[PDB]
């Protein structure tokens, strides 16, 4: 995997490393799941989410 | 905003209203609890830098519902490359005097990493632009916050399709060329927000255009990806006395 294609499969941020290595990262207020790609909020009001819509679908 | 719709209250929770002596100045975008991104050109004629207020949680300018939060603007930071009276480098970073409190109606938009923004977000076709600007060219501004989905153009295509400032590498075009739907005067400084895999990100600032909803012309946005490192460094810096700060760019 490489960050240029399909964002390296990352939900949020992608870093290439020497070899066939890739690491995904998440913005502040999120943590990376064990899939190594998905980011989940760790705070009540993470950036870039709409609380009234996130509550409508929970 | 021309040809858009009312943003349902709380659905644009990052939108900022900037006031100068209580009068509408411009929009902005909250990117964390003390930091707002707006357009440099909004600040060319400020006489009293100490009467600039940012309002979060605003929706209907006619009423007070209790979700609004007002803050004094403590610092307006503009890139050294911006020249008043011109269009390029049209970005400002505003530090609030006290943090806003995040609530269902007050949430920051994510400031993406540069690589992510350039390689991924730049190819998401449609993004949202919002504001209390004019509803029509030469028309009244909006009392309720408005929002519009607009598609982004590659610059070569914007230039080919358009028919005067250049579109520089610090800008991009978005919108429609049929006169139907656009950003407008008064929306300046507001967000162009891009959705990717469940999260929204800041990709542009409403900046300029030839008229509004002008046939053969598109809205022009500040290309925020050029400024990510500049913004991030400033947000790590201590404040300096005096509201206006010109900071080197790059
Ligand atoms: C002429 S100047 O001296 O360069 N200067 C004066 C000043 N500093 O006030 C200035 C600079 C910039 Cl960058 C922008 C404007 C106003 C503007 O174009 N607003 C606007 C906003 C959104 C739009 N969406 C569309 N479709 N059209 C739009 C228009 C003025
Ligand atoms: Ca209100
Ligand atoms: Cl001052």
């Amino acid at each position: 995997l490489i960050c240029v294609n399909e964002n390296g499969g990352c939900e949020q941020y992608c870093s290439d490393h020497t070899g066939t290595k890739r690491s995904c990262r998440c913005h502040e207020g999120y943590s990376l799941l064990a899939d190594g790609v998905s980011c989940t909020p760790t705070v009540e009001y993470p950036c870039g989410k709409i609380p009234i819509l996130e509550k409508r679908n929970a | 905003i021309v040809g858009g719709k009312v943003c349902p209250k709380g659905e644009c929770p990052w939108q900022v209203l900037l006031l100068v002596n209580g009068a509408q100045l411009c929009g902005g975008t909250l990117i964390n609890t003390i930091w707002v991104v707006s357009a440099a050109h909004c600040f060319d004629k400020i006489k009293n830098w100490r009467n600039l207020i940012a309002v979060l949680g605003e929706h209907d300018l006619s009423e007070h519902d209790g979700d609004e939060q007002s803050r004094r603007v403590a610092q307006v930071i503009i890139p050294s490359t911006y020249v008043p009276g011109t269009t390029n480098h049209d970005i400002a970073l505003l530090r609030l005097h006290q943090p806003v409190v995040l609530t269902d109606h007050v949430v920051p938009l994510c400031l993406p990493e540069r690589t992510f923004s350039e390689r991924t977000l730049a190819f998401v076709r449609f993004s949202l632009v919002s504001g209390w600007g004019q509803l029509l060219d030469r028309g009244a501004t909006a009392l309720e916050l408005m929002v519009l989905n607009v598609p982004r153009l590659m610059t070569q295509d914007c230039l080919q399709q358009s028919r005067s400032p250049n579109i520089t590498e610090y800008m991009f075009c978005a919108g429609y060329s049929d006169g139907s739907k656009d950003s407008c005067k008064g929306d300046s400084g507001g967000p162009h927000a891009t959705h990717y895999r469940g999260t929204w990100y800041l990709t542009g600032i409403v900046s300029w255009g030839q008229g509004c909803a002008t046939v053969g012309h598109f809205g022009v946005y500040t290309r925020v990806s050029q400024y990510i490192e500049w913004l991030q460094k400033l947000m790590r810096s201590e404040p300096r006395p005096g509201v206006l700060l010109r900071a080197p760019f790059p």
